[PDB]
RNA sequence: UGCGAAAGCAGUUGAAGACAAGUGGCUUGUCGUUCGUUAAAAUGGCCUCGUCAAACGGUGGAGAGAGUCGCUAGGUGAUCGUCAGAUCUGCCUAGUCUCUAUACAGCGUGUUUAAUUGACAUGGGUUGAUGCGUA
């Protein structure tokens, strides 16, 4: 090609990222589903993770997360964050799970030393969901 | 390269600190002194000196120069034919010039050229001369309107004239002024036809014997340049689209050449058979300077044989009687048919009266191969200064920069501005930051995008590859005031530190595992005040970072990335409130650091934790630079000192359009002014190349530097076989 | 250039050992050791010893005795080894070697015949160097470095008995000519205030620096370029800096002339014969952040005033960018004399202090930028008005409008005049957030709440607000929520800050439901006026009329 | 002059859980085959040499499948009890099978009728039989006799070495892949013993205490070996006798392992693990045995294998389940007068001094929207956006190119009811996504700015505007509640 | 236009002269005219140099598509009916379940961290659109 011809712009396979991925630093309760959820999260079992969080009764979700062990509430929250990042219609039903994980395990993940670095994907997903709120405010006006 | 300032032979013609209207106006190939014997050129300047210069071998140390007996006239051009020589001159009502043609002779006393005065034209609007130089056309403004007159100059073969209302259509008199304004004209080597290019976009070939016209409509914006071929059967035209068209005048058939990195402000055929086209490309994405690229190209395959260009910086403001060229609408890249006079009056008044006379730019030096990278608008000119020719040119944003010649409305769109770029200290990566602007008259027209890109090349290839880009670093709509590359001790010189106008900092670094440049460290404060008077510095050890926000120089560490702390409280002063917002925090070496703010210039030691020296800046740099540009005005070294740099706009007996530069150096914490230099022109950027020199960029872009039997048979055979 | 300053034989062991340091003793029989226990046998003792070392075995120990030779000891087992005499004059500083590293038969008198670490292995006779008063052993390529008071430097390598280099080093009577921490140099201290580093590969000075103050017992630490130095008649062992992977914190070197300062670690209490107390407990020299602490060996501050770029035909200054003036006529002598003109009998009046300050600094009396000023000068005139004399109407208005006020601002709540207090809220450019939060939560229910919330938001980071607004009671925050709900943008985000910083659980319910209802209607009105701001042909048959 | 820059497809910031190269490669193992066996598939080995066939050990038969048709080419049915192990020799020439009566029978592969020799091992069931990987003429059989045996296949009467020492149920052998004297055996008491065969052989030289009862031990390097048993697997440096990684990423016991090297893959090595709960997972030995991909199967997976390192054809992952069936997932791969007349067209300049090259490279074909943006047909470019078969990022990038480049209004000028309905009917779908909704916002804003009268006239885009209103209502409830979650974890810092 | 932060905060928009049109003046409008102020349109758009097919290597994906009326949560309709509720085995959406050449998109394989080969005489002539129906 010519020597005076400028180089065109080409991204190629450059990784486009945002500025918000901080990935670097007797019974009497119900019949819940938390053994299913716990041995979904001990492995990486997307299939039975989907069969445990297609349950959407609020008291079942509530005491399920209450009976959950708090050392893996952070990875339940990571799985929920990645699923609502990918599928956008899940944000309605699945963020009921993410608000209950914060309310119940409000001590474990305030005692964790790097909250944003450990659940970066939630922060990036909610930042990109709520960043454009003035724009669709102007749109619906 | 015949350097003018190399010798007093013709630097005595011009070395002035105030007067650069002495200009070089024509070059001829022969020798006007003695005929019939050529390997040397005779240059006519715009005042009346005629220098004869040998460009084969070493330049002679006494050229054959003369000075023609001239009136107040100022030398439009000279003309050559067989044997004879003409010259044309300009004059002193409505502001129009006035032209006057002489003929030359030389022979009797070999110091003076005698002149003859053929004729005059008492008001000239526009002019052109044919390719052979045998005839010339021009415009008149003689009443209801203008007029058009063609005249052969080396003979009275033909001289005709007519009002151009007989050229113009009947539709144009009830249409806009662009339809009757004419921005170009050309004649062929016979004077049979003439091309009138109008500001509306059309061209019209009139046939001069009978004044019948033919319209050629392709240019959707103003026609800026026209030329004929030698036989007159092809018309080259160029305009605001960056497309050179050539019209086959038999069938009216265009051949195009579409993406010519600048608008064609002049085009002409060049060879005896017409095998070259020479073009001038105005490159009008920056409105702050008129930077022309000279490009001839062979006519066979239309490839750019020998494109020529100077360095292309973009200054923060317009420079010196710079007028962006004519067009159809008044845009942010051009001006309409009305506003050229008002714009030049306003620009002269702005250079006289106003206060923010800062037109300073950022230039970078690639620390591997010592070539300097002028970031143009949405592009970079990589340019090496040991031969002062451009390495290449590369588009670094995603605009409509290259894909399209923008026209009358579309010139109100701007491609994203590259405002920062810095190399990592081993020269392996190039960090760049750009502001992507939205088009007007829609919902998202008032939120910018801020994009930080990371480029890589090996040491052979001339162009960089984007490895990653982060859109909105630091958050949405927030700028990056300063990026700083990191020293060789953090991630093997593969980290960058970006600063907000919130005082937030982000440390980005390239790790090989996830093979990308990712976000490592973060310190965000959430204030409610913003200021772009942000500066940054790093310790060479890689231990502590000096975050010079406005009025406040915080001291952060690197391990926990918060403000510095020792529990023993050994007068751990980790903030230095100064009298004004600080714009340079340049640390010369690990002992001390020079702060520069808009009143004073302090220096602070850290092995003796207090102020050591101070200087007064307010009488020199008061409210004249934008806050954040003292960092490009002053610089440092790694051993041998620090360089301040001030500017005095000169005065009459009010300020003027003339400038002088006062650069000063200091060694070893502001001790001695061991360099006090004065340069004849405004100075725009100074920076230390990595081998103990400091390069600076003049406002007219001269880069300067502050440093430390058989013999006769052989001769006759090389004659007779060449 | 100091370090963290406090604390007013096998050379690489520590504690949990028995005695890896057996050393000689002043005014005693020969030698001793102690534990935190190994036996103290004899290495053919009772001579004129001045130091004592071992072969890095502690049961092949010795007593380095001034008899031209030395033998082995049995400090663990009971079985001795044989020896062989070389000289008979003075071997008081004998240092037995490792497995063939650095050994020669140099006793005291220029007879450095090379040998090995054995009782009968020999080498060449490398006694060529002159009478050296400072012979040390380093590990460049294990080498005897001789500095001679015939003055000349030489360096022989006891790896092939090869004289590497040598020159004429004019070294006088020294204090400690100790080898460097990386061994590449020689730190030789001059007597009172100086310590020069010389190149110990070519015998030439590389950096001759002065020191801070009096120091006598100086030796290079196990650092990059740092030394330790104890005072002569002082127990003060300070540190200075002119191993790099995971450096030392204690047990670095034992050469000191304090009150029996043997076996000097960081916690240097349990000595080898002394049984003393301990001191500092820091590590060696770091890269560059500890030199902001140890900012010593320079204490020469003067009164730095703003100079000017020197007037070399300054009359061609070419359109100066000021308003009307060109240069302020600097009077630092009048700046100092204004102190005497102010510290007078204007004990309640503004006739001899405020007029004095506004005459010395001809300004608009609320504005900066006609500066020529020093922070010590402003602090001393602020002290002279904080003495016998806030009733001045010009001086203490024009100098909280100065960015160098230096922390005499704490009584700004403790004095309460309305206009001076609001001006010290808005413009005083260094304020303590403790007093700012106290003034914020000591509410007088006015617009100065907005003026104090403005500054507390616009000059402190949010987490530094949160950590120091944890330091509040609960009646303050309950009345703050009550006053916000009663009766704006910066106080909304301040309310966000108080909710983030009160904590998680320990709240009440009625205040929470009241705040919930209030901010529900607040979001509703914010939504509707955001909507308001974002809110800012022919038929087939007609019938018409015309003029008659 | 330059060439024209291509229209860059709008890529947003990347979302979490992107497609890694490892999981793209391991996800193109597809077209699953399910073959119902008579009983649980206990072992599966591959042919080493022409690595293109594999033997599946069901109950009382061993079937060799081909790696190009996936049908049973050959079968071995003349066992008396349940056949347990079946492996090929390192030359791939013959096939050993341990049987529940303790009768090792070795046939030759690809000939089920010629049983070559029947070693009568212990009276207990022989559960693992494999040849040496360096040597050819020795066969190691461990049985439920708590003693393994090395047999020379010439002298098949007494075992040439008898490796005893284990307290319970030796179920696995392994050989160390550079030292051929080194046999690592693994039993149901934990305790990977390993033996130097030049010594006595009744005592291991050392023992590695996997705490769970091991199910398999394989050798990865000449130095490190991996033992699975219980819910985890551990890796052991063998020159230093010392554990250095352990991954417990399963629910139930890891039944088997195998390992791949140097094959055509982004992963330079791969250890896959099969674990009685349905899962088979692949772990990358170069970044610390991190899991990269996995398959879930319809029952507890008892054994697994992949095609060997030099497969050169159709490549296989096979997993045999305890349910009694077998799952295969593969990745696949004019006249002499006229020629004498047109001879030279394949020469390419070998003996020729100068070789000129200015044939330009043929670039990718331009799509219709890209050539219409090139031809400045901006309304036609919008029309080419809203065809049905267009990718969502392609509609987004032509909207963004018309937004940045020229004029939304130019692209929308000559429209009416029938030619706006594609745009708004796509804007319904694009208003949900984050990456599109800014562009959807300003395009809808411009079209209602300059078509507010067609709003009055046509009722059949009024309803489209109403549906768009309820869409922005749902999206604004979502963008408000996301800010509420953002605040409610900003509280927890 | 100035100060600014990317928000915003203060300032506006005169005079002379000439010319054109309309009805020597009067009105209106222009200016390749000057002084002062910090101050939309002339049917008129971008070149050839070789395409097609099949791979391969990284990069993104809202995945490209097809089912099961299988589950979870919903939004809603026709007719009758006092409602209760009936039939339409009511419809639509999202998630889940199942499957495919990851079907989708993009950059590259001339040297690159990586990754490419093959077809074709890259012509001329005659019909080819009034010859066509599966709608």
């Amino acid at each position: 090609k010519d020597l005076a011809s400028a180089t065109n712009y080409v991204e190629g396979n450059a990784r486009v990222t945002s500025g918000d991925n901080f990935k670097h630093v007797t019974a009497t309760t119900t019949g819940t589903v938390t053994v299913i959820l716990s041995q979904a999260l001990q492995s990486n079992d997307h299939s039975l993770l989907e069969t445990v969080l297609n349950n959407r009764d609020e008291r079942v979700i509530r005491d399920t997360i209450f009976r959950l062990k708090p050392a893996l509430a952070v990875i339940l929250l990571e799985r929920l964050a990645e699923r609502i990042a990918r599928q956008t219609h899940r944000q309605g039903p699945l963020n009921v799970w993410v608000k209950w994980c914060l309310i119940i395990h409000g001590g474990y993940l305030v005692s964790i030393p790097n909250l944003m670095s450990t659940l970066s994907s939630l922060h990036s997903t909610l930042k990109r969901r709520s960043d454009l709120l003035p724009r669709l405010l102007a749109l619906d006006a | 390269t015949l350097k003018f300032a190399n010798n007093s032979l013709l630097s005595g013609i011009f070395l002035q600190e105030e007067e650069n209207n002495e200009s070089i106006v024509k070059i001829l190939l022969g020798d006007i002194t003695v005929p019939q014997q050529a390997h040397l050129i005779t240059v006519f300047t715009n005042n009346g000196h005629v220098i004869v210069l040998n460009y084969k071998g070493k330049l002679v140390e006494s050229p054959k120069h003369f000075k023609i007996s001239l009136a107040d006239e100022k030398l439009a051009n000279v003309f050559h034919s067989e044997g004879n020589y003409r010259i044309l001159t300009t004059f002193k009502h409505n502001s129009l010039q006035s032209y006057r043609l002489y003929a030359l002779t030389f022979d009797d006393a070999k110091k003076q050229f005698e002149v003859a005065h053929q004729a005059e034209w008492h008001n000239v609007i526009l002019s052109n001369i044919s390719s052979n130089g045998k005839l010339l056309a021009h415009m008149c403004k003689d009443v209801e309107h203008k007029s058009i007159s063609v005249v052969s100059l080396f003979d009275d073969s033909v001289n005709l004239s007519f009002p151009l209302g007989s050229i113009l259509s009947s539709q144009t008199q009830s249409l806009s002024y662009n339809t009757r304004y004419v921005s170009s004209m050309a004649i062929d080597n016979m004077g049979q036809q003439l091309a009138v290019g109008f500001a509306s976009g059309v061209i019209s070939i009139v046939s001069l014997a009978d004044l019948q016209i033919r319209l050629l409509k392709w240019h959707i914006d103003s026609v800026l340049s026209l030329s004929f071929s030698h036989d007159g059967s092809y018309l080259l035209s160029g305009g605001w689209e960056k497309v050179m068209s050539l019209w086959q005048l038999e069938t009216n058939s265009q051949q195009f050449l579409p993406r010519l990195n600048g608008i064609i402000i002049d085009c002409q055929v060049l060879g005896p058979q017409g095998n070259y086209y020479s073009l001038i490309l105005q490159m009008t994405e920056n409105n702050s300077n008129s930077d022309y690229q000279f490009l001839l190209l062979n006519a066979s395959d239309l490839t750019s044989k020998l494109s020529i260009n100077g360095p292309l910086p973009v200054f923060n403001s317009t420079i010196k009687h710079i007028q962006q060229p004519i067009s159809a609408m008044n845009t942010k890249n051009s001006n309409s048919i009305t506003s050229l006079n008002h714009s030049k009056k306003k620009q002269s008044r702005k250079l006289i009266k106003s206060r923010r006379q800062d037109f300073t730019t950022n230039v970078e030096i690639n620390p591997i191969n010592k070539n300097l990278y002028f970031p143009h608008i949405s592009a970079v000119q990589i340019f090496d200064f040991y031969k002062n020719e451009q390495v290449n040119y590369q588009y670094l944003t995603s605009g409509v920069n290259n894909s399209m010649g923008k026209v009358r409305f579309e010139l109100n769109l701007q491609d994203p501005i590259i405002t920062d770029l810095k190399f990592t200290k081993d020269g392996q990566w190039m960090i760049t930051y750009e502001i992507e602007y939205p088009p007007n008259d829609l919902l998202s027209s008032k939120d910018l995008t801020h994009i930080l890109k990371f480029w890589t090349k090996n040491d052979n290839e001339t162009n960089w590859n984007l490895k990653t880009k982060v859109i909105n670093p630091h958050g949405i709509s927030v700028p990056i005031t300063k990026i700083l590359p990191s020293p060789r001790s953090v991630n093997n010189s593969q980290g960058c530190l970006t600063a907000d106008n919130n005082g937030g900092l982000k440390f980005w670094s390239f790790d090989s595992h996830e093979s990308n440049w990712c976000l490592k460290k973060i310190s965000l404060p959430n204030f409610n005040h913003f200021s772009n008077s942000v500066s940054l510095a790093w310790s060479q050890d890689g231990s502590l970072i000096f975050h010079g926000f406005d009025d406040k120089l915080q001291i952060l560490d690197f391990d926990t990335f918060k403000k510095f702390e020792s529990l023993e409280n050994t007068k751990t002063v980790s903030e230095f409130t100064l009298d004004s917002e600080i714009q340079t925090v340049k640390l010369i070496n690990d002992t001390n650091l020079i702060v520069a703010t808009r009143t004073t210039l302090n220096a602070i030691n850290l092995l003796r934790g207090q102020v050591i020296n101070s200087f007064d800046l307010y009488p020199f740099v008061n409210g004249v630079y934008k806050n954040g540009h003292m960092d490009r005005l002053i610089t440092c070294d790694e051993r041998t000192g620090n360089i301040a740099l001030v500017i005095n706009q000169q005065l009459t007996d009010v300020p003027t359009i003339n400038y002088k530069s006062r650069i000063i150096i200091f060694d070893s914490d502001l001790s001695t002014k061991l360099g006090n230099f004065t340069h004849h022109e405004y100075i725009s950027w100074i920076g230390w190349n990595y081998d103990t020199d400091f390069i600076f960029l003049d406002i007219e872009s001269t880069l300067g530097v502050v440093g430390t039997n058989s013999d006769i048979f052989a001769e006759q055979l090389h004659k007779l076989s060449s | 250039d100091y370090v963290q300053v406090a604390d007013g034989l096998m050379v690489n062991k520590g504690n949990y050992t028995l005695n890896v340091i057996t050393k000689a003793l002043e005014d005693t029989t020969d030698t001793s050791n102690d534990h935190l226990d190994n036996k103290a046998y004899t290495g053919s003792d009772e001579f004129l010893s001045q130091y004592k070392i071992k072969a890095k075995a502690k049961v092949m120990s010795i007593k380095i005795d001034t008899k031209n030779s030395l033998v082995i000891a049995i400090l663990q087992n009971g079985l001795i080894e044989i020896f062989d005499f070389k000289l008979t004059l003075l071997h008081s500083f004998d240092i037995s070697y490792d497995n063939l590293k650095y050994a020669k038969w140099f006793t005291e008198n220029g007879t450095e015949y090379v040998f090995v670490l054995c009782p009968l292995q020999d080498d060449k006779v490398c006694y060529k160097l002159l009478e050296l008063t400072d012979c040390g052993s380093g590990e460049s390529s294990p080498i005897k470095e001789l500095s001679s008071t015939i003055i000349e430097g030489f360096s022989f390598e006891n790896s092939k008995l090869c004289y590497q280099f040598g020159k004429l080093y004019k070294l006088n009577q020294g204090k400690i000519y100790i080898y460097s921490l990386p061994h590449c140099q020689l730190q030789q201290v001059i007597e009172f205030p100086m310590v020069d580093k010389l190149s110990p590969g070519d015998d030439l000075i590389s950096f001759q620096p002065v020191s801070v103050n009096r120091v006598l017992l100086t030796v290079n630490n196990v650092i990059y370029l740092l030394d330790l130095l104890h005072c002569s008649t002082l127990s003060q062992r300070e540190l200075t800096h002119v191993v790099i992977n995971s450096e030392k914190s204690h047990n670095s070197k034992t050469i000191a002339i304090g009150i029996s300062t043997k076996n000097g670690p960081n916690p240097t209490s349990s000595l080898e014969i002394i049984n003393i107390d301990v001191g500092t407990n820091t590590l060696k020299d770091s890269l560059g952040k500890s030199f902001q602490v140890g900012n010593n060996d320079s204490s020469v501050i003067l009164k730095p005033l703003f100079d000017d770029k020197d007037i070399n035909d300054k009359r061609v200054k070419c359109n100066d960018v000021s308003g009307d003036s060109s240069v302020p006529v600097l009077h630092c002598n009048e700046v100092i004399e204004k102190l005497s003109a102010l510290q007078d009998n204007d004990i309640t009046s503004f006739d001899d202090i405020f007029f004095k300050e506004l005459k010395i600094k001809e300004e608009h009396y609320t504005e900066k930028d006609r500066y020529i000023s020093d922070p010590g000068f402003l602090n001393k005139v602020l002290d002279l008005i904080f003495g016998k004399f806030p009733k001045t109407l010009t001086f203490l208005l024009t100098h909280p409008l100065f960015p160098l006020s230096r922390t005499r601002n704490l009584l700004s709540l403790l004095r309460d005049q309305p206009r001076l207090f609001k001006q010290a809220i808005v413009t005083c450019p260094n304020l303590p957030l403790n007093e700012l939060l106290e003034e914020l939560f000591s509410i007088r229910n006015r617009e100065l709440l907005l003026d104090i919330s403005f500054r507390i938001l616009q000059d402190f980071t949010r987490d530094s607000i949160k950590q120091e607004m944890k330091k509040l009671s609960k009646l303050d925050v309950q009345n703050f929520i009550e006053f916000i709900t009663s009766g704006s943008t910066q106080l909304f985000q301040l309310l966000s800050l108080v909710l983030d910083s009160i904590g998680l659980f320990s709240l009440e319910g009625a205040l929470l439901e009241n705040l919930t209802l209030y901010i529900d209607k607040q979001v509703e009105i914010a939504e509707r006026n955001t909507e308001l701001w974002n809110l800012i042909a022919l038929p087939t048959y007609t019938m018409e009329y015309l003029d008659i | 002059s330059t060439a024209r820059p291509r229209i860059i497809t709008s890529k947003a910031p990347l979302l979490p859980q992107q497609t890694t190269p490892e999981q793209r490669y391991w996800r193109q193992y597809t077209s699953a085959q399910l073959v119902k066996e008579h009983n649980s598939v206990t072992h599966i080995s591959f042919n080493p040499q022409h690595p293109h066939d594999f033997a599946v050990t069901s109950s009382t038969r061993v079937q060799i499948f081909s790696s190009r048709t996936r049908q049973v080419i050959k079968t071995f049915s003349r066992f008396k009890d349940v056949v347990y192990s079946a492996s090929f020799r390192s030359d791939g020439k013959l096939l050993c099978a341990g049987d529940a009566t303790g009768l090792v029978s070795v046939y030759d592969s690809y000939n089920p009728r010629t049983i070559l020799l029947s070693i009568n091992a212990s009276t207990h069931p022989t559960h693992v039989t494999k040849f040496h990987t360096q040597d050819n003429k020795i066969l190691a059989t461990a049985s439920d006799d708590r003693v393994t045996r090395l047999w020379d296949i010439s002298n098949a009467y007494e075992p040439q070495l008898e490796l005893t020492g284990a307290t319970d149920y030796v179920r696995t052998l392994s050989f160390i892949p550079a030292a051929p004297h080194l046999v690592a055996t693994g039993s149901y008491d934990g305790l990977i013993r390993l033996y130097d065969t030049r010594s006595s052989g009744s005592t291991p030289i050392y023992s590695l205490n996997h705490d769970q009862p091991v199910e398999n031990v394989i050798a990865v390097s000449p130095t490190q070996i991996v033992s699975c048993g219980g819910n985890n697997f551990k890796v052991w440096d063998l020159t230093s006798n010392k554990k250095l990684y352990e991954r417990g990423n399963f629910n139930k016991a890891v039944t088997c392992l195998d390992y791949v090297e140097n094959f055509d893959s982004p992963m330079q090595s791969a250890l896959i693990a099969s674990s009685l709960d349905g899962h088979v997972k692949v772990f990358d030995p170069l970044d610390n045995f991190q899991v990269k991909f996995g398959w879930k199967f319809s029952g507890p997976v008892l054994s697994c294998a992949v095609s060997p390192s030099t497969a050169q054809g159709n490549r296989h992952l096979v997993a045999g389940l305890s349910s009694g069936l077998l799952a295969i997932r593969t990745k696949k791969k004019k006249s002499n007068n006229f020629q004498r007349m047109m001879r030279g067209s394949e020469y390419q300049g070998d003996q020729e001094h100068i070789i000129h090259n200015d044939k330009v490279r043929s670039q990718r074909r331009m799509r219709a929207f890209e050539r219409n943006i090139n031809q400045f047909k901006w309304s036609e470019a919008l029309d080419n956006a809203f065809v049905p078969g267009m990718a969502k990022e392609l509609t987004l990038t032509v909207l963004q190119e018309l937004r940045k480049r020229g004029k939304v209004r130019v692209a929308l000028y000559g429209r009416d009811e029938s030619t706006l309905e594609p745009l708004l009917n796509w804007c319904l779908k694009g208003i949900e996504d984050v990456r599109s909704a800014s562009i959807v916002a300003d395009w809808v804003a411009v079209v209602l700015e300059l078509y507010g009268n067609t709003l009055e006239s046509s009722p059949v885009l009024q309803e489209l505007m109403i549906d768009l209103k309820t869409k922005v209502r749902h999206e604004i409830h979502k963008s408000k509640e996301a800010q509420r979650i953002e605040g409610m974890l900003q509280l927890l810092t």
